[PDB]
C-alpha cells in the first residue's frame, strides 16, 4: 500500500 | 509520586504556528523570525503524488502563489527557496512571539512533545519516540503536515522533527528542521516500508528506575549478568543492544538507587522470561521504552 | 491515524501560574482577573499540618505576609479571604493574559489536562481522569500543590482541578477552583484512604470505538447481549454500571463506526471473560479508561483551540 | 505512611 503525504 | 507520559508545556511553540496555502493545498508551517518553515509538498497536486520533481515544481511559483495566514493576518511572502524536503518561505514581518530557539537532529530512541496542528491552530500535545526503524507512533491526520516535534530546555526550543507523511501501517515519518528526513523514507506515495523495529533497551531499563524510585521493588532478583550475555539474551526479544555509552548514561539512576545497571539487566532478563504475571508495573501491563534516563530525572525531580 | 494520550495545548493556562509563598512555605497559583487563587495549606508550617485550624491561622496574616511571584514580576497582595480549601488573594494587577475562562466541576470520570507546575514555573502537560474513588494518578511532586487541571472547549478554558496532596497509596487528591475537594477527604497529613476504584466503563467502550476507527476490529465478535446482562458481567469485574445515558453519548461515535452500542458491550465482555490472548489493543495489554467519548471525536476528526 | 500536603 502507498504512504500518504499528510 | 507517580509517573506519566509527560509532554513539555506547548505555549511557545503555539506562538510559532501557521497555515501555508499553495493552490488548493493547506498544511501547517512554522514561524520564527521572518522565515516560515513548511514541507515542500504544499506545492504538489493530484499528479504529482507519486514522481514529483520538486525544483520544476518550484520553479513555476511566485512568492504571491504561497499564502501564508497568522491567526487572522495574511504574512506578505517577499522570497521563497527549497532545502532538502523543506521550503523557506520568507516574510516581511519577524514573529514576535519568536522564543529562543535551536534545530537539532536527535537519535533514535530520543523522545520529543509534538503539537499537533490542523490550519496552522493546535489539536493537541503529546509526547513521542524516535523508533529505532526511523518513525514515530504517532496521531496525525491529513493536514498534520508542519507540525513539529521538539524539546524545551530551560527557555530554549529545541525543534527536531516536522510532520510528513504516514506509511502504510500507520506509523510515521518526517524531517528535522534542515528537511532531511530521519530514516530512508521521501516525500513520494510510493510504497516503502521500514527496518523492522526494535524495543529501546535503555529506555526500558530507565523506566525500571522509574518504578523503584516510586517504591516498587517486585520485579529485581538476586542475579547479576555480564553485558554480553544480556546482550545474547535481549537481542532474542527485539531488544537493541546495549552499549557501554548506556550504562554510563544510566549511571545517575544507577546512584540514586544503589541497584548496579548490570544488576537491573538482570531484572529485565527476567521480566522478559516470565512477563508480568497479571502484575503492573508504574500502571502498565507492558515493558515501556518511550522515557529516556532524562526523561525519568526531570520528572522524579521535577526540573521546569 | 494513530492514538496517543492527548492533552490539550496549554498555553492559554502557562500565562496565569504565579508563585505564592507566605513565610517557609511556596507552592503555585492561579492568576486571573485581579486574584491569584491558591491551596490554603499555603499558611501552614510543617508544625502545623497534622490537625491545623486554617481559620486561626489566617487571622494571625496580612496581606504582607504573602508573596506573589508572576516571572520576576512581583504582584503586591491588596486583599485576601478563604473560600473553602482555596486561598482567593486580590493583587495590584490584573492578568493581561487571562483566557476566557470559567470554573466547572467535574464529575467521576471525566478527563482533563494537568498543567505540572513548581514555583510557578511549567513543568509538563499530560491527561488525567477523574477516577470513581474521586481520586486522580497524576505526578506530582512537593511544591506541585496549586497546578491545575482544565478542558477547553473552542474559547473558553474550563478550570475544574486545583491540585493539594498525596494519599498514602501514590495518588493524588484536590478540589475544584472554588475550593471543595473531591472525594472523602480533608488538607492535613493524616491516614486517609481512598474507597476501591473501578473501571470506568463507558470510557472503555470509547477507547474501543477508538481502536475501531484506527483499523483494530479483531475484538469484535457476532454475539449479542442486554445493557442488564452486560452489567451484571461487568461488576463481576470491578467495572462501573453503564446506564442509558452513557449509551446515548456514546451515539455519535456508534454512528461513525457502524457498531451499535450493545455490539460493543458484547465485545467488550468477551474481553472481559477471555482475556486478550496475547495480543494488544493500540498497543496496550490492558483496556483503557482514560479516555471519554469526547477525547477520541477531538483526537480522530483533529478538532482545533 | 499520612497524607502529604504539596
Amino acid at each position: 500500500s502507498a504512504v500518504k503525504l499528510q | 509520586s507517580g509517573f506519566r507520559k509527560m509532554a513539555f508545556p506547548s505555549g511557545k511553540v503555539e506562538g510559532c504556528m501557521v497555515q501555508v496555502t499553495c493552490g488548493t493545498t493547506t498544511l501547517n508551517g512554522l514561524w520564527l523570525d521572518d522565515v516560515v518553515y513548511c514541507p515542500r509538498h504544499v506545492i504538489c497536486t493530484s499528479e504529482d503524488m507519486l514522481n514529483p520533481n520538486y525544483e520544476d515544481l518550484l520553479i513555476r511559483k511566485s512568492n504571491h502563489n504561497f499564502l501564508v495566514q497568522a491567526g487572522n493576518v495574511q504574512l506578505r511572502v517577499i522570497g521563497h527557496s527549497m532545502q532538502n524536503c523543506v521550503l523557506k518561505l520568507k516574510v516581511d514581518t519577524a514573529n514576535p512571539k519568536t522564543p529562543k530557539y535551536k534545530f537539532v537532529r536527535i537519535q533514535p530512541g530520543q523522545t520529543f512533545s509534538v503539537l499537533a496542528c490542523y490550519n496552522g491552530s493546535p489539536s493537541g500535545v503529546y509526547q513521542c519516540a524516535m523508533r529505532p526503524n526511523f518513525t514515530i507512533k504517532g496521531s496525525f491526520l491529513n493536514g498534520s503536515a508542519g507540525s513539529v516535534g521538539f524539546n524545551i530546555d530551560y527557555d530554549c526550543v529545541s525543534f527536531c522533527y516536522m510532520h510528513h507523511m504516514e506509511l502504510p501501517t500507520g506509523v510515521h515519518a518526517g524531517t528535522d528542521l534542515e528537511g532531511n528526513f530521519y530514516g530512508p523514507f521521501v516525500d513520494r506515495q510510493t510504497a516503502q516500508a521500514a527496518g523492522t523495529d526494535t524495543t529501546i533497551t535503555v529506555n526500558v531499563l530507565a523506566w525500571l528506575y522509574a518504578a523503584v524510585i516510586n517504591g516498587d521493588r517486585w520485579f529485581l532478583n538476586r542475579f547479576t549478568t555480564t553485558l554480553n550475555d544480556f546482550n545474547l539474551v535481549a537481542m532474542k526479544y527485539n531488544y537493541e543492544p546495549l552499549t557501554q555509552d548506556h550504562v554510563d548514561i544510566l549511571g545517575p539512576l544507577s546512584a540514586q538507587t544503589g541497584i548496579a545497571v548490570l544488576d537491573m539487566c538482570a531484572s529485565l532478563k527476567e521480566l522478559l522470561q516470565n512477563g508480568m504475571n497479571g502484575r503492573t508495573i508504574l500502571g502498565s501491563a507492558l515493558l515501556e521504552d518511550e522515557f529516556t534516563p532524562f526523561d525519568v530525572v526531570r520528572q522524579c525531580s521535577g526540573v521546569t
